[PDB]
């Protein structure tokens, strides 16, 4: 589906003074939008025809110089596009021989190289912009009224600007960047956890680079949205207002220059927000295309961990050996029990002194066997709690929606991997306990064999009485 | 309690406590998952506690 | 307390307090004495009057801090909560014996302090069905038995190196 990025013109740079912002979109300045709005301001005022003459010359010269500089750096845009379409896909990387790190370094150098070539050609047009602004100041101070002028272009064109402000959508962009940014930071939080378990570096380096680019485009979008909201608040804030009918001539000059600047910020911000919305949706689709490759390799890690952690086969080995020991000892007592029964009839008739010891041996026999049954019941009990700890994880794995759109399945698999990690402290202590008990079964096994030996020595002694 | 009794500084401690106490505090089984099966949703509750202390 | 991962969480919290740009961030360290488990294992184990045969109950994972390291034998008496009124209403006298209590209603140290005041020998502490409803019965837990607070081996003065211990 989507594996590449076609548009690059969201990249930009401002000046070192941060006063003028260049865009790679048309017409690269908000001041040109100011020049068109002051052209219609000069369509009002009959006295200033020199502005529309000059304005024709300046849109010609400025647009030609701008698109010229976009040509000279269009070749550098082709190189940077080459490194981007190397870095975004794994499939373009698997044919590539150089490792990832130096390619990332080359991406950095071509990036600031691109911004540097853009600004260094646009400086000579910035000086021309300063010339135009000074010519507009002189050309506006050509006119006549230095006492009361009127301030009908202000009181009308504000209402036209408010119609234009209610035309343009704000809340969908705001809700979009809030929900989207929440999904982005949640994404980076998923990457930091997902890096430790999955073994392949190539795909996760592609995702990490992609989220870096997403971070830059998010930062630009919050910048332009901030400029739009501030310009709307300033124009409507002047429309609240005290509404003076009378201004001085210089006050009229900074007056018109002021609101023309604000509406210029609105127009430039509109087109910038439009393009950045498209770019964020595209890169978001790239990220889902990558995680779609990732989660199939993730599930194998889960299927290894569930068998690996809960010590389940070793615990079944302990239970099998313990039940085998109980069956063995109970078999031996069932073998000797009639010989016990005769050798409880021989004591009470005669000299009881050795038979006191043998009575102690019989009590130790039956009490020992009852102890072994109690130990087996204890081990089986703790094993039951352990199996329950495993089965809750299995039910949590089976209750996932397939049916995830999008990338929430990776979040669910991280949740279940987090669950297997949480069971560790209870599982380890239960298994340690099982080891302790089986040691005590061993001790009672050596003791019970010495008991049956004591029974046989007693048996030959009673034959010797 | 050492801030109140020993040093004489006023002190406050508040809990969203169930009628019976929490079943496992100093415990190996106290994890996140078992907390989130005790309490179904946690973000609004800890939000309420942070609102009280911040206020 | 004092483990490596605790210092990793400490440096994490400190780097967070620097990244929030607070007005001042400072740490403080001092050396205390706590009680930890030994390599040998503590156990509770049934002894018959015959003495030939000895049955083990369990080997607890959890331990009680500031308990006295010793080994004792004796007859056991149930002592429901160790409340002083509860100790007042016993049937069998308590002395020279090992009490068992249920965890609740008071700190562990007041249980051990009260049963020490009636001259018992040892305290065993558990959790029952009714007060603590849980699925697992093999669950083990942790407590401390110091009446009053603070590091006990410096009462009243702080545990720096300026006091020279
Ligand atoms: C303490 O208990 C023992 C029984 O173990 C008993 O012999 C003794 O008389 C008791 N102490 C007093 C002061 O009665
Ligand atoms: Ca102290």
């Amino acid at each position: 589906s989507t594996n590449t990025t076609d548009n690059i013109d969201y990249f930009d740079i401002s000046d070192e003074s941060n006063y003028y912002l260049i865009s790679q979109l048309r017409p690269h300045f908000s001041n040109i939008y100011f020049f068109d709005e002051f052209k219609r301001y000069a369509s009002y005022h009959t006295e200033i025809k020199r502005y529309e003459d000059i304005h024709k010359t300046k849109v010609n010269s400025l647009l030609n110089e701008a698109s010229r500089a976009i040509g000279i750096c269009n070749r550098a845009k082709n190189t940077v596009k080459g490194l981007i379409n190397i870095l975004e896909n794994p499939q373009k990387f698997k044919t590539q021989r150089e490792s990832y790190d130096v390619k990332l370094r080359q991406y950095e150098e071509k990036k600031e190289a691109f911004r540097g070539c853009l600004l260094n050609k646009n400086r000579k047009n910035l000086d021309q912009i300063k010339k135009i602004n000074n010519e507009i100041r002189d050309l506006l101070e050509k006119l006549k009224c230095s006492q009361d002028c009127q301030t009908n272009v202000y009181f009308d064109m504000i209402k036209i600007y408010l119609v234009d402000f209610k035309k343009m959508p704000y809340e969908n962009y705001d809700t979009f960047i809030k929900q989207y940014k929440n999904s982005y930071l949640s994404g980076v939080d998923m990457i930091r956890k997902i890096e430790k378990q999955i073994d392949n570096p190539v795909t996760i380096n592609a995702i990490k680079f992609t989220q870096k680019e997403m971070g830059y485009i998010i930062d630009r979008f919050e910048y332009h949205l901030q400029k739009v909201k501030h310009s709307i608040d300033q124009v409507t804030a002047l429309s609240d207002g005290v509404k003076p009918k009378q201004v001085t001539k210089n006050r009229l000059k900074e007056y018109y220059f002021n609101i023309g600047n604000y509406y210029s910020i609105f127009k430039f911000g509109k087109d910038s927000l439009n393009m950045l919305n498209k770019a964020l949706i595209h890169k978001e689709k790239i990220v889902h295309n990558l995680l779609g490759e990732l989660f199939g390799h993730l599930e194998e890690r889960i299927s290894k961990l569930i068998d690996s952690e809960y010590f389940i086969t070793e615990s079944n080995n302990i239970i099998s050996q313990s039940e085998e020991t109980l069956k063995l000892a109970e078999d031996v007592y069932d073998k000797n029990t009639k010989l016990i029964e005769d050798l409880t009839l021989y004591p009470h008739l005669e000299i009881n002194e050795f038979k006191k010891d043998y009575d102690n041996n019989v009590e130790d026999l039956r009490e020992s066997i009852i102890y072994i049954q109690s130990y087996v019941s204890s081990i089986k009990s703790a094993y039951r709690y352990n199996v329950l700890e495993k089965d809750s994880v299995e039910s949590k794995q089976k209750n996932i929606p397939a049916n995830s759109n999008a990338q929430k399945k990776v979040d669910e698999l991280l949740s279940i991997i987090d669950s297997i990690s949480y069971s560790n402290f209870s599982v380890a202590e239960n298994f340690q306990k099982m080891k302790d008990y089986y040691k005590e079964i061993e001790k009672l096994k050596i003791k019970i064999l010495q008991l049956i030996e004591a029974i046989k020595k007693y048996q030959q002694h009673v034959e010797e009485l | 309690f050492p801030f109140l009794a020993y040093s004489g500084i006023p002190a406050v401690s508040f809990c969203f406590c169930e009628d019976t106490d929490y079943p496992y505090l100093g415990t190996t089984m106290d994890t996140y998952k078992e907390l989130i099966e005790r309490i179904p949703e946690l973000n609004k509750v800890a939000r309420a506690a942070a609102e009280v202390a911040g206020q | 307390a004092g483990s490596q991962k605790d210092e990793n969480l400490a440096l994490y919290v400190e780097n967070q307090f620097r990244e929030f740009k607070l007005s001042k961030v400072w740490r403080d360290q001092h050396f205390v004495k706590i009680q930890v488990k030994d390599s040998a294992q503590n156990s509770v184990i049934i002894v018959d009057k015959n003495g030939r045969l000895v049955y083990l109950v369990e080997n607890p994972g959890g331990y009680v801090a500031y308990s006295k390291a010793a080994t004792v034998t004796g007859k056991l008496v149930h002592a429901n909560f160790g409340t002083k009124k509860d100790f007042e209403d016993l049937y069998t006298p308590v002395n020279g014996s090992i009490v068992i209590v249920r965890a609740g209603k008071i700190t562990f140290a007041e249980k051990v302090a009260n049963a020490e005041s009636l001259n018992a020998i040892g305290v065993l502490i558990y959790m029952d069905q009714t007060k603590f409803p849980i699925v697992n019965a093999e669950l083990s837990f942790f407590g401390h038995a110091h009446l009053g607070t603070g590091d006990p081996y410096t009462p009243g003065f702080p545990s720096f190196n300026h006091t020279q211990f």
